[PDB]
């Protein structure tokens, strides 16, 4: 399909702050079909927000949503807008545009955008530490690993070794501390004959701030 | 400005539709017009007079009139098309009752029409069951306003 | 609202298995009723609209099946690509509700985690805090449990992990537990222990570091 | 092959609804025809065509009878059902539960041709009622001719079953059409002829049915 | 409705002959025209559909006339199974209307009735009132006389009759009057005798019985 | 719905002219191209001409050129095609078609659903029905030759439409005549053959003629 | 002209089937040819353009391949409503010709024609011309080929034939041939006969009258 | 109005349009216009450049100056449109050279206009790969006809 | 993982057009980057950017080369080529043929970080002089028994034009100790080169020793073996 | 063309020294510029792109600079296979332009040469004289015969420096015609060098 859905406009914002999502629609003909906003909560399921009619003459929202957010349209533009305005902690998540399934049809959706995060949050725009997970000493597997605490927002990129050691790696999910900040760790299982001779260094970068850090990852001194 | 499903699909699909569920379809500057349906012969079609409500509906508005059916036992509807000579009259549906299983068509038809063509089919026995010409005539001649004898 | 409910919820099965699942709604809805699916990272796709109708492009094994508050959701023969969480919308009355979904997971052998401890920095102590972090290692099934142990006591309220997503390769999990403590309770403690409950293993399995000297 | 067959019951109130039942039987699954039709026939055996039901439950009822009749499909149960309002002395007639004839090919279809499958069709009298059940006295028999029969007096209303020997004894056997008595109540006489050589011998055991009233009684004739 | 009209309404044919019924309407009907055979005590048979179209089993001796007003149903030749009545119906204008009939009846050869009197039984001594029931069994054709005695005394108000549809085989009727009086006035009088007149009898046969012997 | 509704067909002679029209609705009709095609009876298809969006540009086959005139008139929404100096080689089906997307010529979508073009200087006339007898077990076949008729369609039923089962009505030929004749017949049981009667219903409606000829054996 | 011919002409595929039929240039077009489709008694409809591209509304099982000269339609999985004609069109250069088609029919075991002839009526020959009508029921596949003999002698552009479309219910062809013949003519000659070759009967089968009886 | 197909369409699509297959599109009266193709940040936009026909190309009208560009690889353009201002030009195919994968179009351009913004695409790995601005700087100034250094 | 190989020939006359392939065979489809590079070495061991050409065909030359380049690209093949005409003594050089780096995320795309993958070079010598085939003359082991423990040994591969040399020491069995030196230009015009290995001198009644002298523009290929004499 | 400079042109540092090069453009090229090594005989590898990220494979110790008209690279603890060419080149503006290369000599303690002459062979007259593996780079080799300086005669070759031993070697041959050769006594080869006290000589003399 040539039926493309493509939302911009999500970020940070804090309690009582105001965003407005926007979704481009290309390959349908746009005044001829219902289109919705559902949003997704991290870890969490679906839940419907919005929809709003062809030309823009009935709207409906979600108990939660209504008197806050509103859904909005320009048929000439081939846009869907959504102002958020009042926002709190259970509206943040991946906030999905998604059209009518026919031509005038109002319920069932497909096909959907690729999603934009909305997070909200009082928490300033801060970058991580990078803390060395030492691999202590069968004696045929040794793990290792960074530990990267601290930062805000979403998402980090970590790899290893400028991406030339992506074998037997795994980045976790980060975890919400109740300091509002967030915090993952990478771990990688290498050989232990390799501790001595082989450099592992990981590379955390964090677009939101401009923090890249390039830590080295060794044994420890005993 | 037309909002309403566009009928380009069988009835008994297009009834799926959440839009139009138990929509309300009343329209109160409008009348009753009672109407026969018949074959190509000029005898009755008995499921088709039998399976439509009574009477049809003239809604009037500002341009030029349009013909509101009720069509009983609509999720066995399949194709349902009307035309004005050989010119295709776009259908819209405007609500399906969930209770009683009645579909409710309206189409813009042509100021001093006096009839108009329905090739249409039903889902029966697993199989299209297809009725080529039935004639919706009118009682008498439909106009857009209050000017009828 | 219309409140839905899905009974399988978390369903192990491997590739060729008939699987069913359901969802369940609190009103009369006619067959007024969707299916979507959504795969880790992914946008959602309608695979069944007005309860049994298959959308287009769709492959011919899903059923749709009910009428009125059961319905049912069924797969004949699975494949590496139907594996994914799964949810259901209401559309009879705003607002169009979802429900919690069923989440469909690659059954497998029974595999024991490899663990790792780890000491925090000392990089970390000279900012006030010490996180020590626990690693368990491609583990089959989810169900793990990671006890946290200062000087033989029990730890709460101190610890949070998270799972990775199912591997692509081997099925496999792994977990990441982190303790954060102050720098002056993580002082005047020296055994630091991470105790593991797994199906793989026969006995709780322990790993330990002194903090200090090795 | 479709088979039907009518449910009662045959006694009906003036001003209360006469509800009647057809059982589809044969080949059955409801959608086996296009429609179902309801046929009835008056005392001075006149036919009237009282209405259909299609495949999806929409109706066409005659413009006579229209504000009074009403039918359902059941569809689960392999049932069709005619109701009838406002019922006067008028309406005492058999009533006939029927199936169209189809075409020659892609049949059953809506088609417009005659009914060729029809139940054994089921009387209702329309009265003030009293609905009795009858007595049963036997009539004395005395080469050839011998003859013998059950006199079935003291019944209303219409019908009654007469078989002889279970249905293994059909040969020769005459059920009179019933008689108005001038109690209001109804008499009937059922008599076969049979050798005489075999009266010593064989056993000639009536089965007297009626429905409405539930009765049911067999009974032999020596004398 | 369209009314349709059927002519003859009676009719007395042999076994063997060429017997046309016919079944006009009160307007055009094309060819939605069927025909119908009832027989006594017996839901219709569709014999006829589309004006000239036979049905699945039924014997090649029906035959059916064109599209139009004017219709016609056709035996070629008339067998003793062919007793009833005969309906038309039109299936062009709702609701599907229906003719009065042609009732159709057998001539043959004049038969004598075979005669039998019957008692009032042993159980119906208890409450109530004698019935005696006097039967013609075998004969034609269906006019018939009855006459009740009781010790040469003549009859009037007790006795209805009731009288056979025409046997498919025999094409013979039969016949059963049943005189009814009260038991006080029963024991009264000492022998009955039923006296039957018909053609198949040179003068008319008694039956009697006597009370109990 | 896209709309393409042709008029102007029929029977016209060697020699002679007839103009052919197109309506058009459900789109911008000033912002496509439009296209004749022509389908002779029984063969395939074959293009006819082309015009541009504001009649700058026209195109014809060479068959063609010199006696049809294709224009347009987009203030009323209809294609016009203007047939002079008519052959026996011109006798078909002539299909409306507009281009398949805004300012695209050649490609074709949709189309409108025909007008037949007949030429031929054969005059108005009604078919005489004549008997096909079948001639002695195990099933006979009968039927009805429709002969010497002008123009086409026939309608061909047998027991008033009743007699469906095994009825195949024959596509029509044309005769040195000039004149159409046309085969209709059906698989009957034997024993059904001197009892229930066979009596065919042909309809020609382009002359006052509908015959019912009744088919019986010898 | 730009000729466009094309390979098979007529084709047997049963539903199910993978289905590829060729369309050729006699010159260099890029991929500027579209492939359409036309049931029977229809209009047609475009199923792909550029060669490759699936106009809108066209299910995904229609492919497009070819590139120059040589150009190729497949249909990956066939369906009961993909038996039409498919017609191939150039759109290189005017006059924009398409090519003579190739036509998809259900396939089905080999079947025997029931063969039946018919004399002329006595209705007929009145005017002063004959008819001699033959009949082949109910046939696969398509190519037979019908010989007539008037007094054993074969006959030749005195006859034509027809053949009808293909059945839905049993995927058999049904064929009819018409010898006309003047009345002088007729009534010189005695035995008319119609031989039939096929591929399931295996001598040709011949079907015979003497005029007169 | 003019009869040139309006691109509201990928180029990759419009190249397959028969009605300007090998379309002449001379103008003798008109002349060479160099120019430079940018990114957001001032530098060169590499692929833009490489795959252009330069000289580009003025065309003088009795209204307003046109300005003609040929584009190379043709088949692997997706998205391509002008913007004067934040203002859409409406683009007009008006050639496609089989033979080189050439695309030629035209749009109507301001009088005085020095610069044009050009959001395109192209094919590549199955995937569409995006140009959120392309900024296409002339030589000189656009003028109504031959009245320019 | 992708890899690249440049293909002859290494002569060419004044004049006349240079005429190197590319084959990009190495796990891709040829649409594995977004475009493909050549640069050049000159005897002075400067390096030249040449030109791209993309995915799509269209090319982007050094203005400096301009009117002389040409690339295309050849999918079924797998290949893509450089062509430099009306050649002169300036274009002697080491052709080298290149792939971008792309982005570690959402490649590979049209991006100007720098080239990772690159072939392997190739020489091209620029003059009228007809190629000429080595003379291969020993160089004589162990000339004593005040041999060190350690005997040194070699192949004189003398009288060649133009460049490059493969020697390869027995199958290439043996690197350790290798030294093959650059080749010297004589009063001839044709090159002389020296290739040696040392290698322990009690390992010659036992192990076996062969060069392995290619000559890849003159099709000549020699096995001059090598023990001492007595 | 944006002009490149690479300073130093030429280095020599010892194992384990902290290294230094500089590449100027001569206009802002903002963080377009990555960074090759030229080991001796093989293709340009690329070390770091966007100026400051290292490439997969390529070691920890080599660093970035920049973004805008001076850059620095890096060698954090300089080892033995770090030899060779360091390229600087610009993307910002086409044509991508490269600098004239840093080479990077390794310095390491002075090792004697060993000394082999090679007797010719009886088809046509060189004899080749080898230094083995030897630093510094500077060694001077006088050719001899019956005790008679050879102004004119010979030409010699140099290895680049080794990926291991950070050692060079020298290929002298001198060339002379048959009547000049077998008509001669004795060929010596003396060589100077740093790490030889007194020049040594290696030579053989006629059919023995």
């Amino acid at each position: 399909a040539e039926v493309q859905l493509v939302e911009s406009g999500g970020g940070v914002v804090q309690p009582g702050g105001s965003l407005r999502l926007s979704c481009a629609a290309s390959g349908f003909t746009f005044n001829k079909f219902w289109m919705n906003w559902v949003r997704q909560a991290p870890g969490k399921g679906l839940e419907w927000v919005a929809d709003i009619q062809v030309d823009g003459s009935e709207k409906n929202y979600v108990d939660s949503v209504k008197g806050r957010f509103t859904i909005s349209r320009d048929n000439g533009k081939n846009s869907l807008y959504l102002q958020m305005n009042s926002l709190r902690a259970e509206d943040t998540g991946v906030y999905y545009c998604a059209r009518g399934r026919y031509d005038y049809w109002s319920g069932y959706l497909s096909p959907w955008g690729q999603g934009t995060l909305v997070t909200v949050s009082s928490a300033s725009t801060k970058g991580p530490s990078v803390f060395p997970l030492a691999p202590s000493s069968s004696g045929g597997t040794a793990a290792l690993g960074c530990l990267v605490k601290d930062y805000f927002p979403e998402p980090v990129t970590v790899s290893w070794n400028s991406g030339a050691l992506t074998s037997g790696v795994h980045t976790f999910p980060a975890v919400l501390q109740s300091s509002g900040l967030y915090s993952l760790s990478s771990v990688v299982t290498v050989p232990s004959s390799s501790l001595g001779t082989q450099t592992y260094i990981c590379n955390v970068n964090h677009k939101p701030s401009n923090t890249k850090v390039d830590k080295k990852v060794e044994p420890k001194s005993c | 400005n037309n909002t309403y499903p566009i009928l380009n699909q069988e009835l008994r699909e297009a009834i799926k539709n959440p839009a139009i569920k138990d929509k309300d379809h009343s329209a109160p500057n409008s009348r009753p017009i009672d109407f026969e349906m018949k074959k190509k012969d000029g005898t009755q079609q008995f499921y088709h007079y039998a399976s439509s409500v009574k009477p049809a509906r003239v809604i009037f508005t500002d341009s030029k009139p349009e013909i509101e059916l009720g069509l009983q036992s609509g999720q066995f509807w399949r194709k349902f098309e009307v035309y004005e000579g050989d010119k295709k009259l776009p259908i819209k549906l405007v609500s399906y009752d969930t209770v009683k299983d009645y579909a409710y068509i309206r189409f813009s038809v042509s100021n001093g029409t006096k009839a108009v063509k329905i090739v249409s089919s039903t889902h029966f026995n697993n199989k299209e069951e297809k009725y080529d010409y039935t004639l919706m005539e009118f009682a008498q001649p439909i106009y857009n306003s209050a000017d009828k004898f | 609202d219309i409140q839905m409910t899905q009974s399988p919820s978390f369903l192990s099965a491997s590739v060729g298995d008939r699987v069913t699942i359901t969802c369940r709604a609190s009103q009369g809805i006619t067959t007024y009723l969707g299916w979507y699916q959504q795969r880790p990272g992914k946008a959602p796709q309608l695979l069944i609209y007005a309860a049994s109708s298959l959308q287009s492009g769709v492959p011919p094994r899903f059923s749709g099946s009910g009428s009125g508050t059961e319905f049912t959701l069924t797969i004949s023969s699975l494949q590496p690509e139907d594996f994914a969480t799964y949810y259901c919308q209401q559309l009879n009355t705003y607002p169009y509700t979802f429900g919690p979904g069923t989440r469909l997971e690659i059954k497998r052998t029974v595999a024991a985690p490899s663990v790792f401890i780890f000491p925090p920095s000392d990089e970390q102590l000279k900012s006030g805090t010490a996180s020590v972090v626990c690693l368990l290692n491609n583990f089959y099934p989810r169900e793990a449990k990671v006890q946290w142990k200062v000087d033989n006591a029990l730890q709460s309220g101190n610890s949070q992990e998270s799972v990775t997503e199912q591997d692509s390769k081997d099925s496999t999990y792994s977990l990441s537990s982190t303790l954060t403590l102050s720098k002056a309770d993580y002082e005047k403690h020296k055994v630091y222990a991470c105790e593991v409950t797994h199906q793989g293993l026969s006995s709780p399995v322990t790993k330990s570091f002194n903090r200090g000297e090795c």
